[PDB]
């Protein structure tokens, strides 16, 4: 139920440094959180650029719904040529006018955000993983479906689909090995040897993990109330050029 | 004893049927209405003659079809149609606008699982049915066949008495009810309908055709299929079933000709062109081209989805289309089987898939024939490389 | 506040069978003749 949508910042504002003049602009004080965190923690993803700096602000008048429940959040880093993006929920236009102060405050200039395919598979491959206490990677499966709308010829094909449940994924990610990425590394490529059919130049309109998120062109919907740092991550390195 | 004869009256709504005669044309009217006038007559005075003249006089001076149609159901027989003609109109309709209506297949079975292929004089079918269905309920049952197929089609309709109503002692119509016959063939095509009335036509079909051996019909489909020519085409008597898709060349038969034609034209001495095919996959890696390779890969194209070069039916639509197909692949690695069920919907899905692989976005020497449209209208699972209809 | 954690562990067990009942009817599935 949890949806979101994504804008990009052209300039690395300091929001604390502001906050004041939003709370009386909005009339009450928000919240402001701030995580300084390692996310690609992976040898191949790296060691180093990983200081994304994350913020937490809400407008929670009271949490009932998603619009009251409305989140925002900001993550950054100042090497991203871009430095920043953002991140809220729900259907409550106080976020428009946050986006109006935020404009109109720190000269900065803003716009939505889109998703490629590839960037939809790499977001549901960081969608699935979980790290333990111990700082130790780990994988949990959903009965994922592709789901495709081509255009063609009189409407000849108007949309076809592949599920794939949870234990054919488990399946082919253990065929393929220990691998941390397996919608990419072994998923597609079986479709291909199976059907001809490249999935990343198809026409894909969503990917659903059963129970988990959905994933789509324009946000992402969440089972749970919040984004895992992956996603956000992601999000952040496909905002860039 | 509750057989009905031509010359009954039910009751309906009038608009209803006047929006039905709407579609048809003017001649068909003219014609259906002089046969009509000839056997029953009307309210009209005066002889057919006169009738004609008067029909005659109206059309030449180019008269809208509305008139007639008022005049049809307000004069000439303005109390309301009869059966026979409420059949005749339906039966005008399928053959007018065959893609309208939807059948499913169902195939004739003995004792021993063998294919009883049914042959049918219709005279003992009609009566042995009219008998059968008339203990039941009130049947009117017409039998036709199709202009341009080798097909017997029945129309069955049921009928039941009086919301609240005095004297007046019509029966209220219903939906009706349609099966069709090729001539030597174990298929039977009928309507989609699941309610009771049909189940008691069909067991009724059943009972009936046997005569000297037990008969059950045992259903080969479960989606529908449009426009009675192509379920013929797909189930019916005939050389393109069991040689769908890339080998419909066979059921044309017109590549060979027989051993006695000339030499010189003899095609073996002449011969045909044809490209080379490419194994090392370098579909996914990657205007820098040239004319005639390019023709020859979409004739690729066109023989992997329509077997044939010159392609026996666009480009792209296919003989049959098909709406729906669900398919589930089952392969066995490292000891573990697994799952993948591909669902696609549309008005020509094969056409879609060929269209795609024009556009480079799907590899030709990678679809398998599953994909390409063998087995057509048929859902089902592949195991061991071997196609198998779903339950 | 704890109760709504309360509420999405809840949620989290009960798609846990949801999805165990599937795997179960699968694997028995595969056996089958037809």
């Amino acid at each position: 139920p949890y949806t979101w949508k994504f804008l990009g910042i052209s300039k690395q504002l300091s929001l604390e440094n502001g906050i004041a003049k939003l709370n009386q602009l909005l009339n009450l004080e928000v919240d402001l959180d701030i995580q300084t965190i390692r996310v690609p923690s992976d040898p191949d993803g790296g060691t180093a650029a990983d200081e994304y700096i994350r913020y937490e602000m809400r407008l929670d008048i009271s949490n009932l719904d998603e619009g009251t429940y409305s989140k925002f959040i900001f993550l950054g880093n100042s090497k991203m040529e871009v430095p920043m993006f953002l991140c809220y929920c729900g259907t409550d236009n106080r976020n428009e006018v946050v986006l109006q102060w935020l404009k109109a405050e720190y000269g900065v200039i803003m716009w939505p955000i889109k998703f490629e395919q590839k960037t939809m598979i790499k977001l549901a491959d960081a969608s699935i993983v979980h790290v333990t206490k111990e700082n130790i990677e780990q994988i949990t499966w959903f009965s994922s479906k592709l789901y495709f709308e081509p255009e063609t010829q009189d409407k000849n094909l108007r949309q076809f689909s592949i599920e794939i449940p949870r234990e054919s994924c488990e399946g082919l990610a253990l065929g393929y090995g220990n691998t941390m990425h397996p919608y990419n590394d072994a998923i597609v490529p079986y479709i291909y040897n199976e059907t001809g059919m490249a999935v990343e130049r198809l026409p894909l309109t969503s990917v659903i993990l059963a129970g988990h998120t959905k994933i789509m062109r324009e946000s992402i919907v969440t089972s749970t109330r919040s984004l895992r740092n992956r996603v956000l991550a992601v999000v952040l390195q496909s905002i860039q050029f | 004893e509750l057989r009905l004869e031509d010359n009954y009256v039910p009751t309906s709504d009038t608009l209803v049927v006047f929006k039905q005669l709407m579609k048809l044309p003017v001649t068909v009217l003219y014609d259906l209405t002089l046969s009509w006038f000839a056997k029953f007559g009307g309210s009209f005075d005066g002889d057919i003659y006169l009738l004609t003249e008067t029909l005659d006089l109206l059309i030449e001076k180019g008269v809208r079809r509305n008139v007639i149609v008022n005049r049809i159901l307000y004069v000439y027989w303005p109390d309301g149609l009869n059966v026979f003609q409420l059949a005749e109109i339906d039966c005008h309709l399928m053959i007018s606008k065959p893609e309208k209506f939807k059948w499913l297949p169902s195939k004739a079975l003995r004792g021993d699982g063998k294919p009883y292929v049914v042959k049918l004089q219709p005279a003992k079918f009609i009566e042995n049915l009219q008998t059968d269905l008339a203990k039941i309920y009130h049947c009117h049952v017409y039998m036709f066949k199709h202009p341009s197929l080798p097909v017997l089609i029945t129309r069955i309709q049921l009928f039941d008495s009086n919301l609240d109503k005095f004297q007046g002692k019509p029966l209220i119509s219903r939906r009706p009810y349609y099966v069709a016959f090729p001539l030597n063939s174990p298929i039977i095509f009928h309507s989609v309908d699941k309610d009771i009335y049909a189940r008691l036509v069909l067991q009724s079909i059943s009972r009936t055709i046997s005569e000297r051996e037990t008969i059950i019909f045992k259903p080969v489909q479960k989606i529908p299929v449009k426009s009675i020519h192509n379920i013929m085409t797909l189930l019916g008597p005939s050389r393109f079933a069991e040689s769908m898709g890339p080998w419909e060349c066979y059921a044309s038969a017109n590549f060979e000709r027989s051993p006695l034609h000339d030499y010189k034209k003899h095609q073996g001495l002449t011969g045909k062109k044809v490209m080379v095919r490419e194994f090392d996959d370098s579909f996914l890696n990657d205007g820098k081209e040239e004319p005639e390779i390019r023709r020859l890969r979409l004739e690729k194209n066109m023989i992997k989805f329509k077997g044939s070069a010159n392609g026996v039916m666009s480009r792209y639509s296919s003989l049959v289309p098909i709406e729906k197909v669900g398919f589930t692949l089952k392969n066995e690695i490292n000891s573990r089987i697994i799952t993948i069920k591909l669902k696609f919907n549309g008005n020509d899905i094969f056409g879609g898939l060929h269209e795609l692989c024009d556009k480079n976005l799907i590899n030709i020497d990678k679809v398998p024939g599953w994909l390409a449209g063998e087995n057509g209208s048929f859902s089902g699972t592949i195991m061991n490389g071997d196609f198998q209809r779903e339950q | 506040e704890w109760k709504k954690q309360r509420k999405d562990s809840h949620k989290e067990v009960e798609r846990r069978r949801r999805e165990n009942i599937n795997t179960a009817i699968n694997v028995l599935s595969d056996l089958l003749p037809v």
